DNA sequence: CTAATAAACTAAAAACTATTATTAT
DNA sequence: TAATAATAGTTTTTAGTTTATTGGG
């Protein structure tokens, strides 16, 4: 696949970024600092597996192996850590910029070619499977080296060199009272409005993002058989996985090192250490308990080899949609072991969509596991406005209950109500209709777990408030309806019966 | 690329959770 | 609670006759009763069982009076069954040499049920009868049996070797008995049992009657003794001024066995000698022992693990507020999709019991939702301990009532995304038209439903929702095999398990030719595993 | 626990091989710690880290009562792990080194603690008998055959069954790649034939096995495997002494005739060990062949060059064997030895 | 382009290098179009795995040094990525830069040649 | 009461707490009365398998081993527990460097 | 050690970042021979507190310990003495310390 | 007069690289 | 005499307990 990712961030040392046209507004230096801390913590929450670095230039001091002047690296390409967050945090604020100007140089001339060279060098200094390129920059000046046209020439030459070596750059607008005026030196050396302002994609960086976004990984490599010998390469995925809190990392009291776990069984009467062979599975049914060993217990659990065998075809309407047992799975055709299976997949999906019939198929996920009966639900490929898929093509995996899985229900009868009341809450729902969207409902409880986690990690002054969305805005609905609720209470309920006991 | 996570290559951009907007 | 259930079986030779080509009703009845007995025993429910057997070579009945009540032997009264009853079932149940009428055995069974119900609370009474109906009998006490049933209201379920209405399958999809194999006595007994069960219950009672082969395929044998699980008494919430007390029930759940395997010594054979323990020691500082209270959790934050306690978390975590359960928003049913239906279990919510006003209000809500094709998103919290959940509920009207079913819904953190290729553009995998027609023919020969004649309904060759888990059956088979004989290796997956597990071979034979058609029309190669 | 465990394990192995008789003062306690951590239920360590199994085998020590008492617990643990793993039809036939682990284990342990007085004997015997491909590596087969070669004496008294199956399986193992597999198969052959020779020496109904195997193989000979059968034919004369004592010097006469036939390669040492064995059996010798005997042995001595050290040591062992065999008849002894040393 | 067995694309690399080095026996260069053609067919579908990139550049520059002109920066990028004979191959490819000594000393400062040449292999 | 002739000592270090208390109650029930190791009258010292003489000395803050106290492992006492009579400490004694 | 008073009384050295850094405090404590920990314990009689944040809130709600300002520790360091406990370097305190202060006047 | 049970919890197995013995001569 | 083919080693689900948490009677 695509392995680790690298994101590199560049900010010039000059007094322009320490100053603003309006002192109420942030300095470019300070807003860049707070934005980079925000994206660092967002990445730590989201996809901490990748690699990040911090480097500065234009200072009165330099830190790099190449010893290019005023070129000062701060954090090399590493997975982000809380120490990095705090050591970039103290430099925020007015006092932060003051102490930065004190202990760190600020404001000098340099070359873009040399900073490009050293950043490419430190990118090369990583021995990990690289996935993508992201070398951010932050400047309010579009012509930093137009004084020497040779410097511009070598800068665009080195930009061509990076784009030849599979490196990709990106530019961030910074506020300019005279307008940043892109295309003066860019859109040709890099890969619209003059942008007096700066917010072009920083607003997407400032918003808090909390997820895990598991990368592209096959759930299981599976081989499908129709009757006895039709071999098909199929790949199973899931569009949804239950998100859980990360496991606690058990560790020592004082030193807080992670203590290893030792588990053992020993005799009581003898007192000596037991052995794994002596362990026997035991259950007590009736008077005579049952003596057993584990290996034959999973052998009894072992029924059939993994595979999907077609058990027939049933129209999609015959199944009752309320029958679910698990988050639905999704299969995709494969051509790894079997060649031409995708042609079969296309033909069968076309024919089944024409005939709107499900495909019942016995399911065996893993060896020595009980088999199961699943029906194949076809799914089309739906594009968005920009022709980007929103509904993936392929087949959904629905799970049908057994006889025992259907819990018995207490007897319930059919009771009718006046159609006047029916129209009444038809009006009620029409008052409060909206459209569901899947990208607006998170688990704020996990969000608060994380919130407390960075609050303790970075010693944040307050436990960050979880912006819950599960609570209804009851006042709004009550305002919208008002005198209709008591109308329902009089229409249906007797005017002496409280809903409580 | 527009419509993709600028913070995450190979992933789409996600709009912040909004909740509800009744009609 | 306790159910006073007794099983009555003939010990005659008519069903014990060796039927050529088809398992005899004696063997089918033995298989079904063995299944029921092992299920009940390994469930260890508080329902007792008595042994009533007519047609026995001996005669031991509480109401024996000569000629009538003859060939009836009773061994054990209504006590909890044990492995002795299992070994008698597999050993003492043999082809007999005596014939009688089942009415006397039913009379003595109801007599002992009435006698032994004093001194113990019984939830209900039950009895099931296994007869081949191939024996001459007098229709004397059947009406008296019905009258006694009217004054006792005992649950009855009937099962016969012959089908109520091909390939040889046990419990699968085929004729349980040919329509010509039944004799005149079999038809007479069929009519008698039909009219008796009509008098008792009716058409639903006729549905309660099943076949010997297909009784294992369904839980309707256990339908009489089923007990629903616990429920959720709470209150529906709409804004603040509207609320309905509700009693939610778990409709569908992936049930799991309560009993798990323990660990015993190879010689002591008890948990007492066994003492598992866990040790924590400072691995860094030369395995220095760490106290179980001098131990802390942690979490990997960034490229490091941050130290963190437990009690501090729970005193700074999010706090829910009891068993809140409140509706959130209103959306069309078309917006939601099947693949997003989350939550392991399926919940059926209903109002407080016998709250007529609440029932009428919710019924009007149901009708409005159905006419509007409307659903509503609801946030759910089981209690203050549970993490609150969200989801949607929809109304479902059956022929007898209307049901509300709630399903949990995911979050963005739950959502997973991936880039998939456009198969339409995949010119390298575009099938030929003749191959497509062959695929269509294979589907038609493999389709499991044909539009029913004279009825708008669609037939179902595969009623799979009423098939229980065969894994439990194999577990219990191997369990009894070990219990009886802890010497020899375990039995394999017996063929009849496949017989009610596999599809009928008719659709398979229909699809055989198109199977060859597509496997020839579609070239393909495979790599080594 | 990774590659460090691997090369640490070979540290311990070679240290046991080299350092002996002195460094044993502080070795039992560490053995007990390894046995303890084996009993840990946390089976995280890889399917290669368990080679501590055969590293349990200690042979540089006198093995005092400590691991002598531990040995029974050791053995039951080993058989449990074996019966867990090596079952090829229990859906987990994954033994990359596990069988070899148990092999080196049993080779280094069963040297001095076994007895022909239990059903455990036939249990581990048939568990060896279970020993289908290893992609021309065959570590497990070579392991098992080396174990059999080294402990056929302790596998005796119950190999009376399935001898024919052993015959063809060893014959087919004698023809693959991985020359170590062939030499292990050979050593297994000599060990097995020695055991069956002892058995038929103490047998009474050996004639069944005789007619079923030995004359059949000898007549079926009519390269290296042929010479293996030459060894077997030369040495199985126990029952011939037991029954049909005339057949002893009979087959002696035909085998020395074949010696003349081949007289006028790498076949001579087989004939040498054969005549050594049969003269050990023989009591009365046809003296007309004794000048032929000395002539052929001195010609064999002349053939000592153009040999690798393998058949060099083989033929030197053979000449020692024949010299021991001829020592029974004192006058024949002195005369033949004088003639052969003078001529040589 | 096919990479299954080393000999196929190895022989392809050696023959392409010899053709480039001896097109009309050096008396002219008019197949330059094919030279950027082969450079393309290399860099596309080879600048993403680079496993055979080093060996194929080796076997083409053994005869024709000047083809690296599109690839100095590319080979500099991949220098601190190997440990074995791969490092030796990239070093000798750099050695084939017998013409372009515009600036190499700082590149090798950046790539830390010195620990590489600490490594013992002739 | 066959263990009533034993005045031994149990060490928490190297011995599981449940194991340690089980050994304590077993020895007390059979008459064996424990005594401090650094004190006199120590028949045996209950330590783990991999205990070292100097390591034990620095663990118990003993410049020298107590008189009559044998640095024995739990295997021997567990053994005596299942076959209900005493065994010699041979195979359970940890070497003492001079 | 050199102090001979830093022995016993487990010190929870985790909040000393008012103006001074963290490490120097515990280095000087170890030079004086004092206990080191960064979490509450049964032997932890006192817990130092520099900056005030959510851990102070937790120890307030979970009243297992008190709040000790680093001024007392600095006084102990410079004077080589055990400065007593008086309500100037307390913010949060245990109830038992509350009746200890009831000995003084009330609190 | 004594319960499913939601959450927490550890366990177990697949997936994806992942170099590393391994035959030919 | 010197190659390439099996091939373990980290995430990551997921079942398998376990529990501590209610009202049942």
């Amino acid at each position: 696949y695509s392995g680790r990712d690298s994101l590199i961030f560049l900010v010039d040392a000059s007094k322009a970024m320490f100053e603003s046209q309006s002192e109420d507004e942030l300095t470019p230096f300070d807003m860049s600092i707070q934005c980079i801390q925000s994206v660092y913590i967002s990445k730590i929450i989201s996809s901490d597996r990748d690699l990040l670095a911090v480097v500065f230039y234009g200072t009165e001091k330099d830190k790099n192996s190449v010893n290019f002047k005023n070129i000062y690296v701060l954090q090399e390409l590493d997975n982000p850590g809380a120490k990095r967050i705090l050591e970039l945090d103290q430099f925020k604020g007015q006092q932060g910029q003051k102490r930065f100007q004190d202990m760190m140089g600020h404001g000098s001339d340099y070359s873009l070619s040399e900073v490009l060279w050293v950043c490419a060098n430190l990118f090369s200094d990583v021995q990990f499977k690289m996935s993508h390129k992201r070398i951010m920059l932050f400047t309010n000046e579009d012509n930093p080296h137009g004084n020497d046209s040779a410097k511009a020439s070598r800068a665009r030459t080195k930009a061509g060199d990076l784009r030849d070596t599979g490196i990709f750059l990106d530019l961030m607008h910074l506020k300019k009272p005279g307008g940043f005026d892109i295309s003066l030196f860019y859109r040709d050396i890099i890969s619209l409005r003059v942008h007096f302002e700066e917010s072009s994609k920083l607003e997407d960086l400032l918003r808090k993002v909390r997820a895990k976004e598991t990368r592209k990984r096959a759930l299981s490599r599976l081989k499908l058989k129709l009757n006895k010998d039709i071999v098909i390469s199929v790949g199973i995925y899931n569009l949804v996985q239950k998100a859980l809190k990360p496991p606690p990392i058990k560790l020592y009291r004082e030193t807080n090192e992670p203590v290893k776990t030792k588990t053992r069984t020993f005799n009581t009467s003898t007192g000596g250490l037991l052995l794994p062979s002596d362990t026997k599975r035991s259950q007590i049914y009736g008077s005579r308990q049952i003596i057993l060993e584990k290996e034959e217990t999973e052998e009894l659990k072992r029924f059939d080899d993994p595979g999907l065998m077609l058990m027939g075809f049933k129209p999609l309407v015959l199944l009752k949609k309320h029958h679910y047992l698990r988050p639905s799975l999704f299969v995709y055709p494969e051509e790894s072991l079997v060649i031409g299976s995708s042609t079969l997949f296309s033909a069968l999906l076309i024919k089944c969509l024409e005939k709107e019939v499900a495909a019942l198929c016995r399911y065996t996920p893993r060896r020595n596991i009980p088999p199961y009966f699943v029906a194949l639900v076809p799914q089309e490929e739906e594009l968005d406005d920009q022709k980007i898929q929103v509904t993936p093509p392929g087949f959904q995996l629905v799970f049908l209950p057994f006889a025992d899985d259907k819990r018995k229900m207490p007897f319930t009868e059919k009771i009718m109500a006046t159609p006047e009341q029916v129209g009444k809450m038809k009006a009620i729902v029409e008052k409060l209709r909206f459209t569901y969207r899947s990208d607006s409902f998170e688990n704020p409880v996990l969000q608060q777990h994380f919130r407390n986690l960075e609050a303790l990690a970075l010693d944040l002054m307050e436990p960050e408030q979880a912006v819950d969305l599960t609570l209804p805005k009851v006042e709004a609905m009550n305002k919208r309806l008002g005198s209709l609720v008591d109308e329902f209470k009089e229409l249906v309920y007797p005017p002496d019966y409280n809903p409580e006991g | 690329c527009p419509g993709e996570s600028l913070i995450n290559p190979g992933f789409k951009s996600k709009k912040p959770a909004g909740g509800v907007d009744f009609d | 609670n306790k159910a006073a259930v007794v099983l009555c079986m003939d010990v005659g030779f008519t069903m014990s006759n060796s039927i050529p080509g088809i398992e005899s009703p004696f063997e089918q009845a033995k298989k079904v009763i063995t299944m029921f007995v092992q299920r009940q025993v390994f469930a260890e429910n508080k329902d007792e069982i008595a042994l009533v057997l007519f047609g026995t070579d001996g005669t031991d009945n509480p109401l024996s009076g000569g000629d009538q009540y003859q060939n009836i032997t009773v061994h054990r009264h209504l006590m909890l069954p044990d492995f002795d009853l299992l070994e008698d079932i597999e050993s003492k149940i043999q082809p007999g040499s005596q014939q009688a009428d089942f009415l006397d055995a039913l009379i003595v069974s109801m007599d002992v049920i009435q006698h032994e119900t004093i001194g113990k609370k019984f939830e209900k009474r039950h009895i099931e009868i296994f007869t081949d109906l191939s024996s001459r009998f007098s229709k004397s006490q059947l009406d008296i049996i019905i009258h006694s049933l009217k004054k006792c209201d005992i649950s009855l379920q009937f099962f016969l070797p012959f089908s109520l209405g091909g390939p040889f399958r046990l419990g699968g999809h085929g004729p349980s008995f040919p329509l010509k194999g039944i004799t005149e006595q079999q038809k007479e007994g069929l009519e008698i049992v039909k009219m008796v069960m009509i008098s008792l219950e009716g058409e639903d009672g006729l549905d309660e009657i099943y076949s010997f082969s297909e009784s294992l395929r369904k839980l309707c044998v256990f339908k009489k003794i089923e007990r629903h699980s616990i429920h959720w008494p709470c209150r529906l919430t709409i804004g603040s001024n509207l609320s309905i007390r509700i009693a939610a029930y778990k409709s569908i759940l992936q049930e799991r066995v309560k009993k798990t395997w323990t660990v015993v010594d190879a010689k002591t054979l008890k948990k007492e000698d066994i003492q598992k323990e866990t040790v924590y020691c400072l691995n860094d500082d030369d395995e220095t022992e760490v106290l179980k209270e001098d131990i802390i959790q942690g979490f990997r934050y960034g490229s490091d693990i941050v130290p963190f306690s437990k009690v501090d978390e729970e005193q700074m975590k999010y706090k829910s507020e009891g068993k809140c359960f409140s509706v959130l928003g209103f959306c069309k049913s078309s917006q939601v999709q099947r693949r997003f239906f989350m939550g392991n279990q399926v919940l059926k919510v209903f109002a407080a019991r016998d709250d007529e006003a609440a029932a009428v209000a919710l019924s009007s809500l149901i009708h409005a939702l159905d006419d509007l094709d409307m659903v509503a998103i609801v946030r759910y919290a089981y209690d203050k301990r549970a993490n609150p959940q969200v989801g949607v509920a929809f109304p479902h009207i059956k022929h007898n009532y209307e049901c509300l079913v709630y399903v949990q819904l995911p979050f963005m953190e739950d959502l997973r995304q991936y880039m998939f290729s456009s198969l339409k553009n995949s010119k390298k995998y575009a099938p030929t038209e003749a191959q497509l027609n062959a695929v269509d023919a294979l589907i038609d020969s493999m389709s499991l439903a044909k539009k029913d004649e004279k009825t708008d309904t669609l037939e179902d060759l595969f009623p799979t929702t009423k098939i229980p888990n065969p894994r439990f059956q194999r577990l219990f088979q191997c369990l009894l095999h070990r219990a009886l004989h802890p010497r020899e290796p375990l039995p394999p997956i017996q063929q009849h398990i496949w017989n009610m597990l596999n599809p009928p071979a008719e659709v398979t034979t229909k699809s055989q030719i198109p199977l060859s058609k597509i496997k020839t029309l579609f070239p393909l190669i495979e790599a080594k595993k | 626990c990774k590659i460090p465990a691997l090369d640490l394990l070979i540290k311990l192995l070679q240290t046991f091989r080299s350092s002996r008789l002195m460094d044993e003062f502080k070795i039992g306690e560490l053995f007990s710690k390894f046995y303890g951590e084996l009993a840990l239920k946390k089976k995280i360590p890889d399917t290669v880290l368990e080679k501590v199994y055969e590293l349990l085998g200690l042979l540089g020590e006198v093995h005092p009562s400590e691991m002598i008492n531990n040995a029974e617990n050791l053995f039951r643990a080993f058989l449990g792990e074996l019966k867990t793993q090596m079952t090829s039809a229990v859906r987990e036939p994954k033994l990359p080194v596990l069988a070899g682990c148990l092999k080196g284990l049993s080779s280094l342990l069963c040297n001095f603690t076994k007895s022909m007085e239990e059903d455990p004997q036939t249990s581990r015997e048939i568990f060896n008998f279970v020993l289908q491909i290893d992609l021309k590596r065959y570590a497990v087969p070579s392991a098992g055959l080396r174990l059999f070669a080294l402990h056929a004496s302790q596998f005796s008294t119950c190999l009376l069954d399935n001898y024919v199956s052993l015959f063809e399986v060893l014959l087919k193992w004698c023809a693959h790649t991985n020359v170590e597999l062939k030499k292990a198969a050979l050593s297994a052959l000599e060990s097995f034939l020695k055991q069956v020779s002892n058995m038929v020496a103490k047998n009474a109904e050996m004639h069944k096995n005789k007619l079923q195997y030995f004359m059949e193989q000898f007549y079926g000979i009519i390269n290296k495997e042929l010479s293996i059968a030459i060894r077997g034919y030369g040495l199985f004369a126990g029952p011939c002494k037991v029954i049909n004592a005339k057949d002893v010097d009979f087959m002696y006469v035909e085998l020395i005739q074949r010696c003349k036939q081949m007289f006028l390669v790498y076949q001579m040492p087989s004939f040498l060990q054969s005549v050594a064995s049969v003269l050990l059996y023989l009591d009365t010798v046809p003296e007309v062949y004794t000048p032929v005997l000395e002539h052929l042995v001195v010609m064999q001595i002349d053939s000592f060059p153009q040999y690798s050290p393998k058949m060099q040591l083989v033929c030197c062992r053979a000449i020692v064997k024949v010299f021991l065999a001829l020592a029974a008849k004192g006058p024949v002894l002195r005369n033949c030895i004088s003639t052969v040393v003078h001529q040589g | 382009s096919f990479v299954r067995y080393k000999e196929v694309y190895a022989a392809a690399a050696e023959v392409l290098g010899l053709i480039l080095r001896y097109v009309m026996e050096r008396k002219n260069i008019l197949e330059e179009s094919l030279c950027e053609l082969v450079a393309k067919q290399l860099k596309q579908h080879q600048n993403t795995m680079e496993d055979k990139f080093i060996v194929c550049l080796n076997k083409v520059t053994k005869s024709f040094p000047p083809l690296a002109d599109r690839f100095m920066n590319a080979v500099f990028f991949l220098l601190p990525k190997f440990h074995g004979v791969l490092k030796t191959l990239c070093l000798e490819v750099v050695l084939c830069r017998v013409e372009g000594m515009t600036e190499l000393y700082f590149q090798l400062k950046s790539k830390d040649f010195v620990q590489v040449m600490r490594h013992r292999d002739d | 009461e066959w263990l009533s002739s034993l005045r031994a000592h149990v060490v928490r270090t190297g011995i599981g707490r449940a194991r340690a208390e089980l050994f304590e109650k077993q020895i007390v029930q059979h008459g064996g009365q424990l005594c401090p190791a650094q004190g006199p009258g120590v028949t045996h010292i209950v330590v783990d398998e991999g205990m070292d003489y100097e390591r034990a000395l620095r663990l118990l803050r003993l410049p020298q081993l107590p008189p009559g106290a044998q640095l024995v492992k739990s295997a021997w006492l567990s053994l005596c527990l299942q076959e209900r009579r005493l065994v010699d400490v041979a195979g359970f004694s940890i070497f003492i460097p001079s | 050690k050199i102090s001979n008073i830093f022995e016993d009384v487990e010190f929870c050295v985790m909040s000393g970042t008012d103006s001074q850094p963290k490490p120097d405090l515990e280095n000087r404590i170890a030079e004086f021979g004092g206990y080191i920990v960064q979490n509450p314990g049964p032997d932890t009689y006192c817990v130092i507190a520099g900056s005030e944040n959510i851990r102070v809130k937790n120890i307030i709600l979970s009243n297992k310990h008190d709040v000790v300002k680093p001024a007392w520790l600095l006084e102990c360091f410079k004077t080589k003495s055990f400065v007593p406990w008086q309500p100037r370097f307390m913010i949060h305190m245990c109830p038992s310390t509350k009746e200890h202060f009831a000995r003084e006047y009330d609190c």
